[PDB]
């Protein structure tokens, strides 16, 4: 109803007087949930004092209330051109941008304004992970394959088939696998996949050596899938392997592939089948004992590990688990004594001081732990195979980075250890993320982002992939604020 | 004062 032509021709206080009047009329309508009348009066007031950010801010509140998100952005942005720190215009613009799924913009305004930031950060992480949607570390693979009798595994290939044209490739794959070298795992993965493809073609005349060979290629290709976190793929081939020639490895591997934190009964059921197929196979007991260990069933873990130990006394791993059990029972001296007796029998093996270092760390005896890590690394260096990989570098770096609370040597020492670790074992998520956090503490945001991003590619689970991406997306926002 | 309010 205001004659805004006439009002414009009034003195400067009078025009001011009218914008005030007209704004309040708009506020009346806004309160009466009559948003088109509200907007109309605010636009009237704007014609009389374009300089007042509250008119623009009030108009954007109207559009928040009608759902017009583009209009919220325009009007809050008009408010913020005048006064970049207007709190309601920053709050409203962040909200519209979250609604448009412009999460980084939301996060920027909420940051400038100074749980909502959390929420946009989490939505941004999932958005980038979904847009974005590799064998584990050499360290993890040497650890996985450590319990197996390599000569037994390699010799398990049958040479007596009259049709098997894949078995020499399979034997190569197994030989490479058990070499426990960087090249060894990369070549093993390739050759296993190729062997499986040839066995699938061959299977579709056949003899029992080819069928057993096939069950072996499927079994190990199956476990490679598990290791890469392709759980359906792993189950498919391990089931196929079972169909052709049931073996203890196939059951052990399928049990691991199907492990279920809710209900353990199926796992133990597979393990009984594996036991029946060969009661004298040590990896069956060692693996079952690892599960009892995970379940804190320490009595049963011990008996399984003693059993694996008696069947293969030359493998260091049953000894280690047995010493670790004494420590989890609260018998540290007995644990330490078992480690020492184990070191006497395997004085070249970095496995022993590495796992003992972890118990020392857990007790808060950090200086002894580092000494043990220093020993394991030197022992690792002298071996021809991978035993503990970069585990001693990470063990020592985590302690030094922590201890440096700033202790600037300690911090630099940790950096050089983690950089070394990332170089020697590039597929290690743990070494990258660990470095990324230090880079970020040094304010090396660009380097940190790249590290977090690689770590997300390398991570196995969704949850780990999303943790990594979240760190990277947080850092990109910090980089934008500093930009 | 808060967001659901005009000024
Ligand atoms: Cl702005
Ligand atoms: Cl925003
Ligand atoms: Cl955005
Ligand atoms: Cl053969
Ligand atoms: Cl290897
Ligand atoms: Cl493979
Ligand atoms: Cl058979
Ligand atoms: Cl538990
Ligand atoms: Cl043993
Ligand atoms: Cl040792
Ligand atoms: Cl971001
Ligand atoms: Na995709
Ligand atoms: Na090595
Ligand atoms: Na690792």
């Amino acid at each position: 109803e205001p004659d805004i032509a006439q009002l414009k021709g009034l003195s400067p206080s009078q025009r001011q007087a009218y914008a005030v009047q007209l704004k309040n009329r708009g506020n009346h309508f806004f309160t009466a949930k009559n948003f088109n009348e509200a907007i109309k009066y605010y636009q009237y007031a704007i014609e009389l004092d374009p300089n007042e950010p509250v008119f623009y801010s009030n108009i954007s509140a109207c559009y928040i209330s009608t759902g017009d998100l583009e209009k919220v952005i325009e009007f809050t942005t008009k408010a913020l051109e005048i006064k970049p720190d207007h709190s309601k215009a920053l709050l409203r613009r962040a909200s519209a941008n979250e609604s448009l799924g412009n999460f980084t913009d939301a996060m920027f305004d909420l940051s400038v304004l100074s749980p909502m930031l959390e929420r946009n950060l989490n939505k941004q992480a999932m958005k980038v992970l979904n847009e974005n949607l590799v064998l584990p570390s050499n360290t993890s693979l040497a650890s996985f394959f450590g319990i197996f009798d390599s000569h037994l595994e390699v010799s398990s290939v049958n040479t007596s088939s009259n049709y098997d044209t894949a078995y020499a490739l399979l034997s190569d794959a197994l030989q490479r696998l058990y070499s426990a070298t960087d090249e060894g795992y990369l070549v093993a993965n390739d050759l296993l996949t190729k062997s499986t493809d040839m066995y699938h073609s061959l299977l579709s005349t056949v003899d029992d050596p080819l069928r057993e060979n096939a069950a072996l290629a499927l079994c190990y290709t199956g476990i490679f899938h598990f290791l890469k976190n392709n759980l359906l793929d792993a189950q498919v081939l391990l089931q196929e392997s079972i169909n052709l020639h049931p073996t203890p490895n196939s059951y052990i591997f399928l049990a691991l592939t199907l492990a279920d934190k809710e209900n353990s009964q199926e796992f133990f059921k597979f393990f009984q089948k594996a036991v029946d197929l060969n009661p004298e196979y040590p990896p069956t007991y060692y693996h079952r004992g690892q599960m009892y260990f995970i379940l804190q069933d320490y009595k049963n873990a011990k008996e399984d590990f003693q059993k694996a130990q008696s069947l293969n006394p030359e493998n260091v791993y049953p000894y280690i688990q047995l010493a670790c059990l004494l420590y989890k029972q609260g018998k540290f001296t007995e644990s330490e004594a078992f480690f020492n007796e184990t070191k006497l029998k395997f004085p070249t093996l970095p496995e022993v001081p590495t796992f003992f270092a972890e118990i020392l760390t857990d007790r808060g005896d950090f200086d002894t732990a580092i000494k043990q890590y220093d020993i394991a690394k030197r022992l690792e260096e002298v071996q021809e195979k991978i035993h503990v990989g970069i585990g001693p570098l990470i063990g020592k770096a985590t302690i030094l980075a922590r201890q440096s609370s700033l202790d600037e040597e300690k911090f630099n020492a940790a950096i050089k250890l983690l950089t070394k670790a990332c170089e020697l074992d590039p597929r290690s998520e743990q070494a990258k993320i660990g470095l990324a956090q230090l880079k970020l503490q040094m304010e090396k945001i660009d380097e940190a982002i790249e590290l977090f991003e690689d770590s997300a590619i390398l991570a196995r689970t969704m949850d780990e992939k999303l943790q990594a991406t979240t760190f990277a997306e947080a850092a990109k926002i910090q980089k934008r604020l500093r930009a | 004062p808060t967001v659901e309010e005009v000024d």
